[PDB]
Formats: C-alpha cells, structure tokens, sequence
C-alpha cells in the first residue's frame, strides 16, 4: 500500500554555538576532519568530533550533552572514526577509536560526568574497531571466542589501513594494563595464534603492554567495512576492492574470500537479516558496493550458507560451520532501480541499521514474558545520491523486510525507478522534504528510533492486512548534520488526514469525500473499506461507514465529539446523518442482540 | 542496587509563625 | 533572600513520576530498579501514567473532589473521568495505551511493584506512651522549620499519591472494560482484577483523606482552650497528656 | 618566608588538554577548599570560567619533601555558559552543587556525583 514522503515535526533544532565552533574550528588543521554518528545501545546520544574536540548531543533533540578537549601524545588532531557501546562490570560507556597521522587513540567513556575514563595509545591506524566480547574470560559456555580469546577479558577487533585485522585485549581483568587519561600502553601484538597465551598476557602486562594478536591478512589492501555478526559468530571484512572476507575467529581463520562484483567499489555497507522461519539455517547479508566519488553502485543480497543453527546459553541462536557467501540479488542503484536518474550515481551510505521489533503478550496474572523470534525484521538504509553537475544529494530512506519478502516467497525481479512504496519486500520513502532544509547540510547519520518503529493496535486479534504493509509502520526519525539534528515523521499522513477532518468536524460533510480518500490511500481504513473510493460514494454513507468501523472498534468517543461538532455551525445535512444513523443504531441493536441470544441458547 | 541517581525537591523551611532576626545596626 | 528552603532528596516513586515515563526510556534499566523486565514494565506503567496525566487538570480534580463530597462513590466517579476520556476521542489515544500494556508482561505483577513500591505505611497503633529512649535524638529535632517543611511535604506527598492512584485507579477500570481486544488470556487477569479494584479504591479514600486533610484550613484557637480540651479528654479517658512544645502558626 | 615564586602550576596540565583556556585571559575564576578530617587530604575544587564553558575540576593538594607543590586531579566537570551565583563540593558523598543565576534572571542549580561515571549527566533539582 502507498506511503509517504517523511512528515516534518520540527525542523533543525541545531546544534548548540559551542558545539558549532568546536567541530568547525579544528577543520582547518591538518589531518582533521570532521565526523558525526550516532550511538545506538543504552545511550542516547549524538556524537560528532574534528579532532580533539569531540561533542556528544542528544539524539533526538541535539542539545550538548557533554563536550570534552582530549589528544594522545602527539598534537595532531585525533579524529573520531569509531564509536562502539562497551559494558564493562556493569559499566556502560563508549569505546572510541580516533585516527591521527601518527597512530591512533583507544578511550573509554563512562556516561557519567563529562571527562574521559581510559585512554591508550595504539600504534596502528585505525579504520573501524567492532568489540566481539564484553567478558571474554567469563564467556566459556557460548562457541564463538577462540582458544587465546577466552584467556582475554574483553576482545577488540580493529582493522587497520594495510587490510589487517589486530585483536586486542582491554586488559580490564589486568590493573598493571589498566591506563589512565594521561598514561597509556603499547600493544605487544603477535602476528602468530600462540598456545601460551597467559604466559604471554603476563609479559605483555608485565611491560605494561596490551596483548594483541594481528591475523595473517593481505597487506596491501585496505579494510572498506568491519562488523561483527554476533549470531553467525563471523566478522565481517571488506576491503576497498571490494573483496569481502568472512572469519571463523572461533578457528581466527578466514572462512570464506571471495569478490563482490566491483574492483574499485568498496563494500559500503553490510546489514544482516534473518527470516522470521529458516529451516536451511542460511540468513541473509546485504553488502552494498558504493562508490565514493561517483560511479556503480549495486546493491547484493549476500546469501550464507551455515551447517549448525545450535543453541547455546547466551539467549541467542547461534550459526556455525559457514560454507560459502554468494551474492544472490543485484540491485544497481547507480542507475535507476528506485531514483528517476539514469546516469551514473554518487552514492553513499549515510546510514545502515537492522531493526526488530518483538511483540510478546501478558495479561496474565503477575508474571513475565520474554521476547520471541521477531514478527516484523527490517534492514533500513538511508542514502544520499548525488547526480553530477550540480552536486546536490537526494536522499532516500529504503526499508527490506526480509519477513515480508519471505512471504513474498523470495522476488527477484530488478524493480526500475518510480514509485514502488506499497511493495512490501522492499519499500523506501522519499525524503525530499528533509534534503529541502538539509541541501547543504552534511548528513553523517540517519537513526529510525526502534521505540518509533511500531504498528497500530487492532480492536480485534488477528491484525488485519494493513498490519502487514508499510503504510502501518508508523516511525520518527532524526538525521545528524554539521549543523544539528532535523528530526521527521514517517506514514503520520493518515493520522494527520483524520484529526484535521475531526477539527473540520463542524463541516465535517463536505470534507469527507477528500479525508476519505485520503484515508484509503494511507491505509488508515480497515482493508474492507479500501474496495470503495469516496468518488463513487457520497459523504453521508461514508460517514455511515466510519460510523460502523467506529462501532467495531469499541470507540464511541468519535461518534460523541464528531455529533457534537455538527451541533454548531450550518450544516443542512446533519440532521439527515443523525436520523440515518439513529435508525442505524437500533437495527444494529436488534441484530447484535439476536447474534447474542443465538450464541447463548446453546 | 546498581548506581543511585537522585533529585532534590524544595521545601520551604523558616517559620510557619511571623518572626525574623533584625539586624544589629 | 531573607529566607530558608532544605533540598530534600524526591522518594523513588516522587522522582520517576515527576519525570515523564518516556524520559526513564533513556535511563539505565538497572538504574530505573533492580528487576530489569520489571523495571520496563514499571516504564510502561509511568508512560501510561505521564499519558493520562497530560489530558487530566487540576479542575477536573475539584470537580471529581465535589462529585465524592456530594452522593456519588469514588468508583462512580472514576467511571465517570474515564468515560469522559473516552467520549473525548479524536486520535483513540486508548489504543496508544493499550499498545503500550501490552510491552507490560502479566500487568499485575507490574501493579503490585507499584503497591510495594508506595508500601511505607503499616498497621501499627503508636498511642501517646512514651518509648524508651535510646540517643537524644529521641527529642531531636520538632522546630518550627521543621514543621514548616514536613507541612509542605506532606502537602506535596499528599498530591502525588491523589494524582498517581487515580490514575491507577483509571487504568484498572480502563484495562477491565477493554478485555479480548488485543489481549490473550484474559480469563485469569479479570477476575484478579475485579478483586484488585476495591483495594486501591480503599487506598484511594486513604490518600483522598490525607489531601483532603493537607488542603484543610484551620482557625486561630487559644492554648488555654486547646488544653481545655485535653483535660476533658484525658477525663474521659481518650488522651493521656503529654506536652512539650505546642505552637500556632502566624 | 622564602618570599620567591616556587612553581607555576597548570589546573590543565593534570586534565587531558584544552588550548584555549590556558591562553584565555578570563576573569572569576574560583577556588574552593574541602578537607577530609580523617584522610589529611585537601582538595581544590577549582571553577575556572571560560567564555567557552566554565568548568569544575577536583585537585588534591600534594607537598613534596622538596617543597615543590602539585594539584593530583581527581576529576573535572564542565559547566555550560551561565553566570554562576555559588558551588560547592563535598567528600561525605563525594559531590558537586552548582548554582547559576541565568542571563534571563532565572534562577538554576543542579548537583552530580562527581565519581559517578565520566562522559556527561548532572541530576536536576
């Protein structure tokens, strides 16, 4: 069912004057540049640095939640490139990885007062850092950790800019590798997988190193992407190339190496996504191959293949025993499969999150329930698509829906430009209303908040079709700039239709052809009554209708405030409406009443 | 069990009764 | 200037309602309590809470106040806010509720944290016999500015526990009426709910009183008559007199 | 008595760096006194305004057998834009109050456990 384009709630609600000239000042310096993200866990936040400086908003409004000035050893301008939620002895922070010319910089960040609660200098350079364990030494009952990580307390894996990957312990278990703001270690990185490793964690911490193991990686290449696939126990690995690498770091080994379709298009983006039902243990991983400076950009349906689907005390199911990574369904977004523009595209990923969202009922006597396999799994991917020659980026908001394209029963078909919302596999909305303030304004991120994402409530289980299709998932959702926040509204256009024609309410006559038809196109009518458009009706049985869903929907406040409103103000034909609706109400009676005595004679 | 935050609230204090200190010149 | 105020930490359940419920979304699990699945649906409970509260007034509070004073029962006028409520639907903001009970699990375990969660108050008859003191502190404290901030306290307590079980109170009435709408396995929770609401309706005259009395005024009367008083009532053997500093305000 | 300068002590030398304070030429800076009877210990609670945010930080006063003095720094908490009427912080509970009296005439003022985590809250009152 057709959607629309993201509602404004309130435009640029900017960034504060301090936080403008601490991310603008530092972009004048050498190897400074400014980046911006925002920072999905527990926090709430916002975070955006130029070196040093490093400013962290709120989310959804933007207001400075805290602000710090912080370097490593060296002056060079430490620039924030990852951020990635850590909990450490119920301590939830951030760890972030700043790059500089001349190494880089590992911190941790307790939400608590606005300083920094540890720093350690790293030799590397890094690119992206992803924590695969929050306790490793604690974690020997679920397979994913490696022999060497199981005697580490907290894992991080980084990769670097010669396509390495470095794992490397936080030596929280450890206070002589615990460092301070102004003190640091180096890392005493091993190359090899050693069987000896808490032999070697003592020297490390006996140096007043950290211990890090660097896996035999090409040299050479450079790491595009880095994730962790918790539920397959996998990390991710795209090199700018486009060669996508999966390990078995429950092995440290590479599992899989193949390329993506691209030579000189990096993997952009990789989104996992479970059907809601696989008996073939195989999941999906969406790798976008985007240009950054114009050319091909396609989109892939990564296929994995999977032996073991255990289930292991973690409260997670856990894949095992990879077999390959094919790409199984191309989309060339470089041309036209959702814009309207045919020549080659400049994309880029201004975001890329999975959603899903569980629905687990009580109403019992006191008690708890726990979440389920989720009923509605969704990979949303914002995008900016800039067309050369004028440089102005068009966004666009596309949600995959790996439930409904199961239910789909898995289309294949290369959709091409135009209008194709009501798709329930794939679906996008434009978000031209947004790019009309942001023209200029540097996206850095996209959230869709997940207490956003959500359905209508239906006056009688189970939910109709109109749960099933996109135009329900009603969803804010705020874009980061270098400017502030812009916070949108997606598929309010029912709801908005609906209370103006209830404060139209007075007239509300005139007003129901229109409202009506405004109602079928966003969905907001039960699915019975989108087979009636309100030009071949007329307003009054339109209003009997409504009337009647009214009824069903155990809502009788609508009926007394819309009565109410035609009580005032000139409308000839209320009176027609009421009488018709009165005799409407006492057959209904008779009948309910007759349907009643029929189920209790039994 | 886990961390404490906790929010103050103004209370009114002085005397219910009309009587303050004058100062000593 | 001139005057005093104390800065008194706000009780848990004072704190969070003061709070909007969504607002405690953004707050550590373990932070909002200890039990985390009943800390979310205690979050639950308190956005419902902040979502009624944001359409119910202070004037509605008078007129349901005159409406207990004169012939009606306190559950005859609770059915009448929630009907009006309901009468007042443009945007059906019960089915928004209704969505959000159902991130409740089992609700009545949610509504007894609650209880529990207010619990400070027992059934103990303490008459005027002296107990055995154990520091000075025993006679400690008992100013005048301290009956000043107890005073705007108890005002203060007296209101948020009115707001909060009627809203309760609402929301018990609202979630029986609803029944199998969205919801599964209601054969259990209604009758426990049909037991549950004359409880927090007696919880409800409690905390009615108790505001009732907080907003009562009371007049100037001379000592000589106060004590007056107590000798008749000591005669008559309802009192034993016990005196150690007895003020009226100005 | 020696009637000489013996050091020159950078408050923001002891916290990770910030440039434009040590060079800005502010005026009202703040120094606060609290000292634990039972640790010997003194701590500084030092307001230094900054135009671009003010900010608390906790020092420890150390005194060398060489008569050489240094600030150990225990924490600091920034403090957004405001005139900042008084502030205080206390070792019982180990906490910052801080009171401001806004450019709109408004009174605020807000505490925060000053060793309860370090990225960024304060608890309104």
């Amino acid at each position: 069912m057709q959607n629309l384009e993201a509602q404004v709630t309130g435009s640029l609600v900017a960034f504060p004057d301090v936080t403008q000239k601490a991310l603008k000042e530092d972009e004048i310096n050498l190897d400074s540049v400014l980046r911006g993200k925002f920072s999905t866990g527990r926090t709430s936040l916002a975070w955006l640095a130029c070196g040093p400086q490093l400013e962290i908003t709120n989310s959804v409004t933007g207001e400075r939640i805290s602000a710090y000035h912080f370097s490593g050893l060296t002056e060079r301008p430490p620039v924030v490139v990852a951020v990635k939620e850590f909990t450490w002895q119920k301590k939830t922070g951030l760890l972030v990885g700043l790059v500089e010319a001349e190494g880089s910089v590992l911190c941790l960040y307790d939400i608590g007062i606005s300083k920094v609660v540890k720093a350690v200098v790293l030799p590397g350079s890094v690119t992206a850092v992803e924590p695969i364990i929050n306790h490793g030494g604690a974690s020997a009952s679920t397979q994913h950790l490696h022999q060497s990580l199981r005697w580490f307390f907290g894992v991080t894996a980084v990769v670097t800019d010669v396509g390495h990957v470095l794992l490397i312990d936080l030596c929280l278990d450890e206070v002589s590798s615990n460092q301070d703001e102004l003190d640091a270690s180096d890392l005493e990185v091993m190359s090899v997988i050693p069987t000896k490793i808490p032999k070697l964690r003592e020297a490390a911490t006996r140096e007043r190193r950290h211990l890090c193991l660097q896996l035999a990686a090409p040299t050479g290449t450079t790491v595009s992407c880095l994730s962790y696939i918790s539920r397959t126990n996998q990390l991710a690995v795209g090199y700018s190339d486009g060669y996508f690498s999966l390990w078995n770091m429950k092995t440290l080994r590479r599992d899989y190496h193949v390329q993506i379709e691209g030579g000189r298009v990096p993997v952009c983006a990789v989104a996992f996504q479970e059907p809601e039902n696989d008996p073939r243990n195989c999941c999906y991983l969406w790798a976008v191959q985007s240009s950054e400076s114009g050319g091909d950009v396609s989109l892939h349906l990564l296929q994995l293949a999977f032996s073991d689907r255990k289930c292991l005390a973690s409260g997670q199911i856990m894949y095992e025993l990879l077999e390959y990574c094919e790409e199984r369904y191309s989309l060339d977004l470089s041309g036209s499969t959702l814009s309207l523009r045919g020549q080659s595209n400049n994309t880029k990923l201004l975001g890329c999150q999975t959603i899903e969202k569980f629905r687990v009922h009580g109403e019992r006597e006191d008690g708890v329930h726990e979440v389920t396999s989720p009923d509605t799994s969704v990979s949303v991917f914002s995008w900016q698509v800039n067309t050369y020659g004028q440089g102005k980026p068009s966004v666009y908001l596309g949600v995959f829906d790996i439930n409904r394209w199961y239910q789909a029963q898995m289309p294949d078909s290369l959709r091409s430009g135009q209008f194709l919302r009501n798709c329930s596999y794939f679906a996008f909305w434009s978000l031209e209303a947004v790019v009309n303030i942001t023209t200029q304004d540097i996206i850095f991120d996209i959230l869709v908040h997940e207490r956003s994402l959500s359905r209508g409530i239906p006056p009688s289980y189970p939910p109709p079709e109109q749960f099933y299709y996109p135009s329900t998932y009603n969803f804010d959702a705020t874009c980061l700039l270098n400017s502030g926040l812009i916070h949108f509204a997606c598929t309010g256009f029912q709801k908005e239709t609906l209370h103006f024609l209830k404060k139209s309410g007075s007239s509300l006559n005139e007003a129901i052809p229109d409202g009506y038809n405004r109602c079928l196109a966003a969905g907001l009518l039960a699915p019975k009554f989108t087979d009636v458009q309100a030009s071949s009706l007329s307003q009054e049985e339109q209003l009997q209708a409504i009337l009647a869903a009214a009824v069903e929907t155990s809502s009788l406040g609508l009926l007394t405030s819309c009565i109410k409103r035609w009580t005032a103000e000139e409308q000839p034909r209320s009176a027609a409406n009421l009488r018709f609706v009165l005799e409407w109400t006492w057959k209904k009676v008779t009948l309910t009443k007759q349907e009643f005595d029929r189920l209790c004679f039994r | 069990s886990v961390n404490l935050e906790r929010s103050y609230m103004e209370l009114i204090g002085a005397e219910r009764e009309t009587s303050r200190r004058n100062f000593r010149d | 200037k001139g005057f005093l105020s104390f800065l008194a930490p706000c009780s848990s359940v004072e704190h969070l309602y003061l709070v909007p419920g969504e607002h405690l979304l953004t707050v550590d699990e373990s932070v909002i309590c200890d039990d985390v699945d009943g800390a979310s649906d205690i979050v639950s409970l308190i956005q419902c809470l902040h979502m009624i509260a944001d359409y119910i007034t202070e004037d509605m509070a008078y007129q349901m106040e005159s409406a207990c004073c004169h012939p009606q029962s306190p559950e005859r006028v609770a059915e009448q806010i929630l009907e009006d409520l309901i009468a007042n639907d443009i945007d059906n903001i019960m089915e928004n509720i209704q969505n959000k009970l159902q991130d409740i699990r089992n609700p009545i375990q949610a509504i007894s944290f609650l209880l529990q969660n207010m619990d400070y108050e027992t059934n103990m008859d303490m008459e005027q016999s002296q107990h055995n003191v154990r520091l000075n502190l025993s006679t400690l404290y008992g100013s005048v500015t301290a009956s000043s901030v107890v005073c705007q306290a108890i005002y203060k307590i007296s209101a948020t526990r009115f707001l909060i079980c009627r809203d309760l109170l609402i929301l018990q009435h609202l979630l029986l009426r609803l029944g199998d709408m969205a919801l599964v396995g209601a054969g259990q929770l209604l009758h426990s709910q049909q037991e549950l609401i004359p409880r927090a309706a007696q919880l409800l005259l409690s905390y009615y009183m108790i505001r009732w009395g907080s907003q009562c005024l009371a007049c100037a009367v001379p000592v000589d008559l106060l004590e007056s008083n107590l000798q008749h009532l000591s005669v008559l053997e309802l009192s034993d007199s016990q005196v150690e500093k007895r003020r009226y305000t100005s | 008595k020696d009637q000489m300068c013996l050091m020159v002590a950078d408050m923001l030398e002891y916290v990770p760096v910030s440039k434009d304070i040590r060079q800005t030429a502010g005026t009202g800076h703040k120094l606060r006194l609290a000292y634990s009877d039972t640790l010997e210990i003194l701590y500084l609670g030092v307001y230094l305004h900054t135009p671009r945010q003010g900010q608390f930080c906790v020092f420890q006063l150390v005194c060398t057998e060489s008569n050489r003095y240094s600030l150990e720094h225990t924490s600091s908490i920034f403090t957004n834009q405001e005139t900042l009427i008084d502030f205080t912080f206390t070792l019982s509970s180990m906490n910052i109050w801080a009171l401001w009296l806004d450019d709109d005439n408004q009174t605020v003022m807000k505490h925060i456990n000053f060793e309860r985590n370090q990225a960024g809250h304060w608890n309104p009152v």
